[PDB]
């Protein structure tokens, strides 16, 4: 509802406007009141259609309006035969297969798409249930959802909070706001209205964060929905409500075909009208055209290919909660990135150290167990030791199984790096921390910065005092009057100073927390072991230290992401960086990955370096552009529009929830199916906007996992990899099944416009073209999407979601206007081969149906002079529609060698190397075998059994084909833009 | 472009034009397997159909002896079937030979060939249809409660039909069957409720004998003989129940005569005969 924050009012007119009492709270009776007149401080949840309405949304979806008309005809048909006593249940059979092919696609709809989850059970482990609210003048431990705005909460440490807060009384609070920005580094909190953005004002409490540690009061200033976490999970829930690039390809693919149907359906039976043709026998015809057109198995292969590359990445670690899901990553244009948990490890390691005035390099994998930077020297000993001992972090017990990276640490950021480095370098960290006793003072605080330390060394022959202070290197340098240089304790002069500030601006300008470390032996004449220390810094020194070094911590990219970065840029993809994390670690981390490359550079990069201002240079030299949320926010839609398209390299930094949808808006406006990766529950939005969103296993939210359409179970990109090269080779094989069932659409539509036109005896039943859709071409079309590549996928760029269609023109007339024209002939050939050793000479059968069909005529004249009863020739009748479907088969195992290439050939491609066509083909001939000599055995469903000869008579048209199609794909592979790789190829 | 649509349509015409004169070629090569004297297969014909000649629609023949008009299609389809049978229309020696009145083994005219050219062949006499011909009686049997239909055996080509043996008394015996050189045909009610109401059957046939002389076999095709005549066999319910509608089955008796359950034509008739009051 309302979206303004009020933190630069003080608590007065907070109390003036909100009508509360900071002591007093508010009364019950005006906190009732209120609670009524808003609400509860409850997150709604959404509205989640019938799964029973989805599954009858299916039974009108694709081409099943087609055979609903299709049915409701064939129940037309029955009941006219009926009244007229000519009835054969056989329309009631077409329509019932009819009503099943409806139902199990109908099924198989169902299955494939997107389920549709709720969000709210993914916030559950946050949303507290007591809040510590004050009313009347005395503190009551009352329900979250109790709250309304203007009351007075409290929040202790390691608590969730009630609601959206604003502080009034604190004492060294931090908060955890992993849930607005992705960074779980502890934010602290005061009073004072330090920032414009309410977001980042450090007097704003938000609901559904953790309060690290301290105690604050404040009060409510929005309850449930209105929070910043409400709006989050309302665009999380609301919006996503768009339809998959592989679904709309299908939908223009089921229009053209639908567009085919009608328009030869209206057209033909204008000619069946005209052509002095009762209701009955146009009807039927209409069925059959309805029958021939509509492809009635294609879709749910297309599902079962679907699911078959679905299993096949799960058992990748890569799990697909939305089966169109598996064809979104290839045809991706840009993919944008959460930098934190996603490109990085989450994990706050040492990069960099610095000591004997060099910079040495650590590697920051999340298995390395053993680094070596030149440790034989000096002055790194010293250095170890001092991580050792002023480290105060430990791990917790029983542990031993588990490697050391991934053991849980107890201590904040650096001191669990600081440990974790010395555990691998050094070893067993442990006896060495417990060998020297230390000293119970070590004072540390948020304005003291520093950690100091007083220990004794174990030295059998030593046993001196060790002092060792570590902080900021500033406050380390300024508490500090000499260096550490290969064991010696040389003074610090004013050239040190330059070179340590320096090699300090070096490591600050990668975006890395540096630590100082320094170290002091105090003399045992005047320290001798005798000697108590107290904690107020009243007898030991704190100054006149020994520098030794300088470490680094960067928080590292994850080891497989920059090849796979940099793979999915080969592959033409633009990746974006979009992250909540501050501008200087973003950019860091984006040259680290390289998703800016080091040859690029930004307009602030190029202005530092040519000593002039950013507003002086033009900006068409930057390659690169990093771009914070106060910059984007004051941003048209036209401006962010002209920022995706002329850099190529952009990093979003410091971006709200709502940032990210946006970004995720402007490039989807740009013709351009986009990717989202992330793992926190600021990139749910993101996620659910995307066309498809990657979430992470290990490192992701319930949020982020249940707003995505894909879930790496390892965390590795190269599953993003692997599955742009599957998505592409997807579309390519779906184009492949897809012309091998449009070309029997055609080879099946054929004989029934010549039977309407020549008036020849049926050649095929309506019936019997089913068994080709439902029959020898169900396992074919599924076993064309097991083919290999016949070039490199990754070269190829993405494809353009409007200018390179699944079904093209060029597919489609080839399969219609090429290759079943050609399946019709060879049928034809056969059928007419069938009549004519019986005794019908071809020219005899024109304008013969009307006779043919007439029960009265038992002594019709063939061309020998013979005379033939009815059920005689209602016989020859079935044998030549058998005869006409096995030679489809022939003509189809000869498309489906044809289909296996597109533009290669299958001496390159291999005959034998994809079995599954083989087993298809395997199929293919048994179910005709079966529907031929089994149901046919008895003459049922217009089959019949043949002669031997009869099995190929479409042999030759067989290897026609096969040899058209081997020739054009030559001449195509020959000539590239030759007018014929242009007309000719699909 | 103007270059491109001349080509893209040069190169369908091209195209199709291929298709159809590989199409017509593959036609003609396997045209020239068959011939033009004999099916190459007689899977279907073989058994051959047995049919009459008033062409009824639902194997119903139902009329008002009142009422010509009852009557009129059914005279004029046998009227239109036998001008071909009359004596003026069988008048040449060429192509027609007198056949012995007597049935007769099968006349074998040689084997299938364009070799002696046209066959010739046996002429058939209305006179052996008594009661039937129309000679005297231009209705036949319709204008009074004499219900009369014609037999005829299907054409097959080169098809010698082979008269039951003494094996067994195939029926209630004709008693005059020169069974070597006849084909017998018997008509009888369907049901027993039929057969108390289908009456005295009287058959004409040639030489008085009922059923198909052997000496019209074989039949050589259309080619070898045209204006080939088959033998007939008028069949004649004198005396029927009138108002009732009589189930009547004809069949055809031999070694070489096939009966199918599906198919309710071969070898056998079922007509339905009512005769209003
Ligand atoms: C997309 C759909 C594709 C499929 C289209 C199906 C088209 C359906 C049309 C059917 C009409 C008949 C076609 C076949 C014609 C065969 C010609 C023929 O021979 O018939 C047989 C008769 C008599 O034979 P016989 O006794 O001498 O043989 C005895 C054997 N022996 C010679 C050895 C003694 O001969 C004669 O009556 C010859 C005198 C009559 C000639 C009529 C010519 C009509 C031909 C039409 C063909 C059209 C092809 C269209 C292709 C389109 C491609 C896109
Ligand atoms: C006896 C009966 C026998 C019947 C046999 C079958 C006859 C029909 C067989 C094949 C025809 C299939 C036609 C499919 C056409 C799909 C049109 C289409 O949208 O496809 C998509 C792609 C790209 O489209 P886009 O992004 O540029 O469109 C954007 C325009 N927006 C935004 C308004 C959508 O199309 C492209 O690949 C670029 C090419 C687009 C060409 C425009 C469509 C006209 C082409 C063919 C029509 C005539 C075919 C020949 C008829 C033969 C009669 C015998
Ligand atoms: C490279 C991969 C294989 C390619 C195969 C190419 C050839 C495909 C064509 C046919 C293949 C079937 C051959 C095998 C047949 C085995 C059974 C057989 O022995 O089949 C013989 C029949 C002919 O029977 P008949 O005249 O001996 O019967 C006379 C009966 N009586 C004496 C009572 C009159 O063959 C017939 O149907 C006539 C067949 C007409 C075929 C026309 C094809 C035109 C294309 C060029
Ligand atoms: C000889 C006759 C059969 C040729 C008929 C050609 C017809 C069937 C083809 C040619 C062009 C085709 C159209 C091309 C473009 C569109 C727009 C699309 O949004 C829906 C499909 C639709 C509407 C197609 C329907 C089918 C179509 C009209
Ligand atoms: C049966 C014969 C005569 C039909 C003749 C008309 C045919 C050849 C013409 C008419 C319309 C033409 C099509 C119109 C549109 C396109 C889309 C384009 O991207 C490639 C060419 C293509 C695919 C044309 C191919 C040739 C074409 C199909
Ligand atoms: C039928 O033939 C018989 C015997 O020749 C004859 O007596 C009878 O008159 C004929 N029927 C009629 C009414 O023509
Ligand atoms: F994890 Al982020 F922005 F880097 F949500
Ligand atoms: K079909
Ligand atoms: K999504
Ligand atoms: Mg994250």
């Amino acid at each position: 509802g309302m979206d303004l924050d009020d933190h630069r009012l003080s608590n007065t007119e907070l109390e003036q406007k909100y009508g509360t009492n900071i002591i007093q709270g508010l009364s019950s009776v005006r906190a009732t009141e209120l609670l009524a007149r808003d609400g509860p401080n409850t997150l709604t949840p959404p509205k989640q259609t019938p799964e029973i309405i989805k599954f009858l949304k299916q039974m009108v979806g694709g081409f099943s309006i087609l055979l609903w008309i299709g049915a409701a005809l064939c129940w037309i048909a029955f009941v006219i035969q009926y009244v007229n006593n000519s009835a054969s249940l056989d329309n009631v059979y077409l329509g019932a297969i009819l009503v099943l092919v409806v139902i199990l696609t109908g099924i198989f709809a169902y299955y494939q798409e997107a389920k549709s989850t709720n969000i709210m059970a993914s916030f559950s482990k946050m949303i507290p249930q007591q809040a510590l609210v004050i009313r009347d003048a005395e503190k009551k431990v009352i329900s979250a959802e109790q709250l309304v705005v203007g009351d007075v909460v409290e929040i202790k440490g390691g608590d969730q909070i009630p609601a959206d807060i604003r502080l009034v009384f604190s004492q060294g609070c931090k908060v955890d706001n992993s849930s607005l920005t992705g960074e779980s580094e502890p934010q602290a909190r005061s009073t004072e209205f330090t920032h414009e953005n309410p977001l980042e004002t450090k007097n704003i409490g938000f609901y559904s964060t953790t309060c690290l540690e301290g105690t604050a009061t404040g009060i409510v200033i929005n309850t449930g929905d209105r929070t910043i976490i409400g709006r989050i999970a309302s665009l999380a829930s609301g919006v996503g409500s768009e339809k998959t690039p592989i679904a709309i390809e299908i939908e223009h693919f089921v229009h053209i075909v639908a567009g085919v149907a009608v328009s030869i359906g209206i057209i033909f039976f204008i000619t069946a009208v005209c052509m002095k043709y009762y209701v009955l026998d146009a009807i039927i015809f209409l069925i059959s055209i309805i029958v021939a057109n509509v492809p009635e198995g294609l879709l749910a292969t297309v599902t079962v290919t679907l699911s078959l590359t679905a299993k096949r990445m799960a058992k990748k670690n890569c799990l697909v909660k939305n089966l169109e899901a598996v064809e979104t990553l290839g045809s991706t244009s840009i993919i944008c990135s959460d930098k934190t948990g996603t490109l990085t490890q989450n994990r706050m390691t040492v990069a960099h150290l610095w000591f004997d005035n060099q910079i040495f390099v650590a590697d920051t994998s999340e298995n390395q167990t053993k680094q070596a930077f030149d440790q034989s020297s000096g002055t790194w000993a010293s250095l170890s030791k001092i991580i050792t001992l002023c480290n105060r972090a430990e791990f917790r017990p029983g542990q031993e199984s588990v490697p050391i990276m991934k053991r849980t640490v107890v201590g904040d950021a650096s001191e669990t790096a600081l440990l974790k480095f010395s555990e691998v370098i050094l070893g067993d960290v442990m006896g060495i921390r417990k060998r020297n006793h230390k000293v119970a003072e070590i004072p540390f605080n948020s304005t003291n910065k520093f950690q100091l330390s007083i220990h004794e060394t174990e030295d059998p022959n030593n046993k001196r005092f060790l002092v060792v202070m570590k902080g900021a290197p500033e406050r380390i340098l300024e508490k500090c009057s000499t260096i550490m240089i290969n064991g010696q304790e040389q003074p610090l002069d004013k050239s040190s100073a330059d070179s340590f500030h320096t090699a300090y601006m070096e490591l600050g300008g990668l975006g890395e927390r540096v630590l100082g470390f320094c170290h002091l032996y105090l003399p045992a004449e005047q320290f001798p072991q005798s000697y108590i220390f107290d904690v107020d810094s009243v007898n030991f020194p704190t100054s006149n230290f020994c520098f030794v070094g300088l470490l680094s911590m960067i928080d590292p990219p994850r080891s497989t992401v920059p090849d796979a970065v940099s793979k999915c840029r080969s592959a033409g993809i633009k990746v974006i960086m979009v992250t909540g994390d501050h501008p200087i670690t973003a950019k860091a981390i984006a040259k680290s990955v390289g998703i800016i490359s080091a040859n690029n550079e930004t307009v602030e990069d190029i202005a530092k370096r040519r000593n002039i201002a950013v507003e002086q240079v033009n900006k068409r030299e930057a390659k690169a552009a990093v771009v914070t949320g106060m910059e984007l926010k004051d941003m048209t839609p036209e401006q962010l529009d002209e920022l995706l398209t002329n850099y190529q390299e952009i990093v979003f930094a410091r971006t709200s929830p709502q940032q990210k949808l946006i970004i995720v808006e402007g490039c989807q406006r740009q013709d351009a199916i986009v990717a989202v990766t992330g793992d926190g529950v600021n990139d749910s939005p993101a996620l659910k906007k995307a066309d498809i969103g990657i979430a992470m296993g290990i490192a992701g939210s319930d949020a982020a996992k249940n707003a995505a359409d894909m879930v790496l179970l390892d965390d590795n990109f190269a599953s993003i990899v692997t599955g742009v090269e599957e998505g592409r080779l997807i579309f390519d094989n779906l184009k492949k099944t897809i012309a091998y069932t449009l070309t029997a659409n055609i080879a099946e539509l054929c004989p029934f416009l010549i039977y309407i036109v020549a008036g020849l005896p049926l050649p095929i039943g309506t019936i019997t073209i089913l068994f080709i859709d439902l029959g020898t071409d169900i396992i074919p079309s599924i076993a064309l999407a097991y083919e290999k590549a016949e070039s490199d996928i990754m070269n190829r760029k993405p494809r353009h979601k409007k200018k390179d269609r699944l079904v093209n023109t060029q597919l489609a007339i080839y399969s219609y206007l090429h290759i079943g024209l050609m399946q019709a002939l060879g049928g034809f050939l056969v059928y007419f081969t069938v009549y004519a050793q019986q005794g019908f000479w071809p020219t005899s059968l024109i304008n013969l149906r009307v006779a043919w069909e007439t029960d009265d005529i038992n002594d019709l004249e063939d061309s020998y002079g013979q005379e033939w009863t009815r059920y005689q020739r209602k016989y020859l009748e079935w044998t030549g529609s058998t005869a006409f479907f096995v030679a489809i088969m022939i003509q189809q195992i000869a498309d489906l060698i044809i289909r296996k290439t597109r533009r290669n050939s299958i001496f390159q491609q291999g005959l034998f190397r994809n079995k599954v066509i083989w087993v298809g083909i395997a199929s293919q001939v048994i179910v005709a075998l079966i529907l031929s000599y089994g149901l046919g055995s008895v003459p049922a469903l217009s089959f019949t059994m043949l002669r031997v000869q009869y099995w190929f008579v479409a042999v030759p048209h067989a290897i026609l084909i096969w040899v058209y199609d081997e020739m054009r794909k030559l001449f195509i592979r020959l000539y590239p833009g030759s007018w014929w790789d242009k007309n000719m190829y699909y | 472009t103007g270059g491109s649509w001349f080509k893209i349509l040069l190169f369908y015409v091209i195209f199709y034009g291929c298709l159809a004169g590989i199409f017509i070629g593959t036609i003609q090569v396997m045209l020239l397997t068959i011939s033009e004297l004999k099916p190459t297969y007689q899977d279907r014909v073989a058994p051959p159909g047995l049919t009459q000649i008033p062409q009824i629609q639902k194997t119903e023949i139902s009329f008002r002896p009142n009422d010509p008009k009852s009557y009129e299609a059914y005279v004029l389809n046998i009227i239109r079937f036998l001008e071909k049978y009359k004596d003026s229309a069988q008048k040449d020696d060429m192509i027609f030979e007198d056949c012995g009145s007597m049935p007769s083994e099968p006349k074998e005219r040689g084997e299938f060939n364009h070799e002696r050219g046209e066959r010739k062949v046996c002429r058939f006499k209305l006179d052996w249809l008594g009661n039937c011909s129309g000679l005297n009686d231009e209705s036949y049997g319709y204008k009074e409660g004499k219900p009369c239909i014609i037999i005829k055996l299907n054409r097959v080509l080169g098809f010698k039909p082979k008269p039951p043996k003494n094996e067994s008394l195939e029926t209630y015996p004709l008693t005059m069957k020169y069974n070597p050189n006849v084909l017998p045909v018997q008509c009888t009610g369907k049901r027993d409720e039929d057969k108390d109401k289908v009456g005295n059957i009287e058959y004409f046939g040639m030489g008085g004998f009922y059923g198909f002389p052997l000496q019209y076999y074989p039949y050589y095709g259309k080619l070898l003989q045209p204006k080939y005549l088959q033998p007939l066999l008028a069949v004649q319910f004198t005396n029927l129940t009138l108002d009732t509608e009589i189930r009547i089955e004809c069949k055809a008796y031999g070694e070489n005569i096939g009966y199918s359950e599906k198919d309710r034509f071969q070898g056998r008739f079922d007509v339905k005969i009512e005769v209003k009051s």
